[PDB]
């Protein structure tokens, strides 16, 4: 469009006068020593050229006017405005492609753990993580950065979302065929959310992850852990998830395929189902 | 019986419906609130910026 | 005549057997809902209860500072009038919905233990986050007090 | 020959319909010829042309009952290709036809001789491409038929 | 209803996600200020 | 009343006083002009507020002012959307422009959703009020609001199905179905989604809306679960054989059983309309 | 404060002011102003995306005052009401109007008084709705 070819041409004219300032700035430092107001203006230019693209819609464009405000100001020793004007060019980046957001979120952790802020760099491992996920299948790359970042956020006592990364760190686990982990992880949780009332409803679908999860070893340490867990937490016995472990069981006493068949599909009737636990069903069919 | 649990259930459904329409208030009004607060911590922070920054600009040009 | 009464009762009893199963998938995915929602609210809980110890500590922080610059110088569900087998499942899940909205009436009130609080805590918030603008305000003013 | 894009076009004349010939522009096709005509990775139709003005350039239209058995709608897209029949195999022996009545309100119990029925049906369509599981639509003696090719010996 | 109520507090959680950052990066350059104000006092002392 | 006279004249004489000290001349003579502004809002007569508060902010961004001239423009525009709307927009488009300037595209997109909705009631006009919406709708990809974002889209759809070409709203049908399938939460919604689809692929031929229909079903399983499929298998059928009869029982049963908001009903009328 | 809010568009507020005055006003006995805030506010509330579907309750505190004051516009007025919101049918307030109605066009004792068991067994009438459907069933 017309509007847009012109916000176009005075993006392209103000990041023509950034390079300008920025080229005369050295020139007016060595011969005057005006300071360093020179740099915080052509920060701004930079910051308003990303602006001006935004309207445009260009990605890289900003992502590199921010990336060039952010090596401005820290070449003037700000390492805050510096690590934030990183973490704006990596947030301009994740749009188009996150391949320089995970170089600006690494150098925006370390510049914000550095001085203590704990939990900007946990959210950034979270976003590091999330970007890894989103672009790679890498699982345990994901894994590793959702720990870190639960151990970021314990660092500054700011829980109630460390608790998520582990939840889902857990659901991931599941899935890679580890068994010692994944059951750890949801017993602690389970143990955890029963003393707490409201997350105490919670803890069954913790509870049959993990029978589901110890099922396919053997039936009989299956039986082992649906009575411990029925011990522990009888009213799990209420939700249908324990009497789908115990249906399966009892189908696979007999090898009753059909049976089987059958309590599966009407499970997905009552809910529908979820990838990982067609995963793990079609897993324990094998036995 | 039949009478009984119907009823039981009515007043059950009746007592979630006034329930629901309190909280759904109380949580319209707290939207509003938290929707206020951004905006004047926004602003305040903004307007602390600018001055902090003014601050710095006066005492290192008059030092 | 009487073919067709009898064939619109046999309708009108499958369509019963229908609602009722709609019945019982609304109320399951409505326990679900549920769940999740107060698993929000407690989410939502502990952040408003980090933005006031954030905000406490914002305000402690500013009256340091201000005061250092100051210084410085059951019983039956469906009637067997046409008997057949599907009335008997029909009452079961008549019974497992009763039991389940019952249960469902508990999570209800679990949610108000919390939800009421927070609001009052939060108009304190607020009120607090009013009146230290306008301290600094006011120190910006009295910081241009020597000034002239 | 190599293929080109096209926009599915409808049939504009109910005599255009009744020749059972798709129905294209003149600057790229003649009447008489047989084209190929793919609509998905194993859909393949072949069908004859008729050229009449109201087509739009460069594009090859189907009647109502030709869209409907190759599932044909405006706005898709379907490829088409200039074919050569080759005698060596395509021989014909004879064909067998289900014929069906596309309204009721013309039905009737009379006998037919369907010597003259196979006569005007060879006069209509001689020198067109049938391929067998074809419906189309048939007029003789204003009296309309639905007819589908059961097979070719 | 019960639908409404979750689209509802589901833009309500994302608005306080969203309010707690402008809070972290509030407190953080109030942190800044103050410590350069204390340093530079300290240093004209 | 007294009091609102009495207002009037404080109001009055402030005005006259920041006039004298702007002609003899700084933020004493803006301070002067909002308490102006302030006093004769006290005074609960809306008009004539409008032009002080405009005043104070023209003086205010005068000097170089970026936050605080944007609120007060913000300001002068809610004050004039009860005494004037066309000031009201004036004032809140200039804010618009003056945040996204300044990169708060937020108040932008809020401001642009309280112009077109002023437009769609107060006024007449739908055609800018959508452009609004569009322009909301990217403020808000911009920051990655899913909400806002699906509300926009829902919306735009929507008005274009009503008024415009379909292609746009059954893409963005197609698409908001596609994420919500791996959303557990959003799913129930998702079928919707898809069913609005096939309305708008009815508008251009009945053959076309069964294949998107069957397109839909093949691609969100649970759509083939809910009785709107079996809806629209019905509704097929009655078109196929034309049977009018058919067709009304199939629309008074939908209509007893679920309550109309003549949205619904008026697609089906459309449908109707080209059975012949 | 109502005019405060309006001035400052706090929709909760304002209707909660609204609702307040109205039924202080109605158990004054000022018929008019009462009636006219629940209207506007059940309006209000059907516009809006929420609260319409609690708006037929509203609606039906408007009705009450109108029943206070004649039988024969009584007949018109609920005749309005369903055209201008067709789906108040299901809803039991027109139920509890009808009632009403009937039951005071014949001067029987049983009518009145197993309708309000009745609308009693589902939830507990409010003071002021008890106390006009008392002094509507005395006279």
């Amino acid at each position: 469009g017309m509007d847009t070819s012109g916000k176009q041409a005075e993006a392209m004219a103000l990041l023509a006068e950034a390079e300008r300032k920025v080229k005369n700035s050295q020139s007016f430092f060595s011969g005057l020593f005006g300071g360093s107001s020179k740099i915080e203006e052509a920060c701004e230019i930079y910051a308003r050229a990303a602006n001006m693209f935004k309207m445009a819609k260009n990605w890289s464009a900003a992502g590199n006017a921010f990336c060039q405000a952010a090596q401005l100001h820290l070449q003037l020793q700000s390492k805050h405005d510096a690590a934030t004007c990183f973490v704006d060019a990596g947030n301009a980046f994740k749009k188009a492609d996150p391949q320089e957001a995970i170089n600006c979120l690494m150098r925006a952790i370390e510049i914000y753990t550095d001085m203590g802020r704990f939990t900007i760099a946990a959210k950034h491992h979270i976003s590091i993580a999330e970007i890894y996920e989103t672009e790679l299948v890498d699982v345990e790359k994901a894994i590793a950065h959702y720990e870190q970042s639960a151990d970021y956020y314990k660092g500054e006592e700011s829980n109630s979302s460390a608790n998520k990364c582990l939840l889902k760190v857990a659901g991931y686990a599941a899935q890679l065929e580890q068994y010692q982990k994944a059951i750890d992880i949801y017993e602690q949780v389970g143990t955890s959310a029963m003393d707490s009332p409201l997350l105490k409803y919670s803890a069954k679908d913790y509870f049959f992850k993990a029978a589901l999860c110890h099922f396919c070893i053997d039936m009989l340490n299956a039986k082992l852990a649906v009575q411990k867990y029925e011990e522990l937490f009888p009213a799990f016995s209420d939700s249908r998830e324990c009497k789908l472990m115990k249906k399966l069981l009892e189908a696979h006493e007999e090898q009753n395929v059909d049976s089987y068949t059958e309590s599966v599909k009407e499970y997905d009737s009552i809910s529908r189902l979820d990838q990982w636990l067609t995963t793990m069903l079609l897993r324990i069919k094998k036995t | 019986t039949r009478h009984s649990e119907i009823i039981k259930l009515e007043n059950s459904i009746r007592e979630l419906h006034d329930m629901f329409m309190d909280m759904a208030m109380l949580v319209e009004s707290q939207g509003e609130m938290i929707d206020r607060i951004e905006y004047n911590v926004e602003h305040a922070v903004d307007y602390v910026e600018r001055a902090v920054s003014d601050t710095k600009k006066a005492v290192k040009y008059q030092s | 005549e009487l073919e067709e009464m009898q064939r619109r009762a046999d309708q009108l009893a499958d369509e019963s057997l229908e609602s009722t199963r709609r019945m019982l998938q609304l109320v399951e995915e409505s326990k679900d809902a549920g769940i999740r929602t107060l698993v929000m609210l407690d989410e939502q809980g502990e952040q408003l209860e980090r933005i006031e110890e954030g905000m406490d500590q914002i305000n402690k922080d500013m009256k340091e500072a201000e005061k250092n610059l100051t210084d410085l110088g059951s019983g039956g569900f469906i009637r067997r009038v046409t008997n057949d087998a599907r009335e008997n499942e029909m009452d079961e899940n008549l019974e497992q919905v009763s039991g389940i909205i019952g249960n469902l009436r508990h999570m209800a009130l679990d949610m108000g233990n919390e939800i009421d609080t927070q609001n009052r805590q939060i108009d304190r918030i607020m009120e607090k986050a009013d009146s230290n603008k306008t301290r600094i305000d006011e120190a910006n003013q009295r910081a241009t007090k020597m000034l002239g | 020959m190599a293929g080109r894009s096209m926009q599915a076009a409808r049939c504009p004349t109910d005599e255009l319909s009744l020749s059972n010939c798709a129905v294209v522009s003149e600057k790229d096709y003649q009447s008489g010829q047989h084209v190929i005509v793919r609509t998905s990775p194993n859909h393949k139709y072949i069908f004859t042309l008729r050229t009449h003005p109201s087509v739009v350039p460069g594009s090859v239209a189907f009647s109502l009952p030709q869209r409907k058995w190759a599932g044909l709608s405006i706005g898709q897209e379907i490829e088409v290709a200039l074919y050569s029949f080759d005698k060596a195999k395509q021989c014909i022996g004879t064909m067998t036809i289900e014929i069906d009545f596309l309204q009721k309100k013309n039905i009737d119990s009379n006998p037919y001789d369907t010597d003259k029925m196979a006569a005007e049906f060879i006069q209509q369509f001689n020198n067109q491409a049938f391929s067998v599981g074809q419906q189309l639509v048939f007029s003789f003696n204003d009296k309309l038929f639905g007819l589908l090719v059961k097979d070719i010996e």
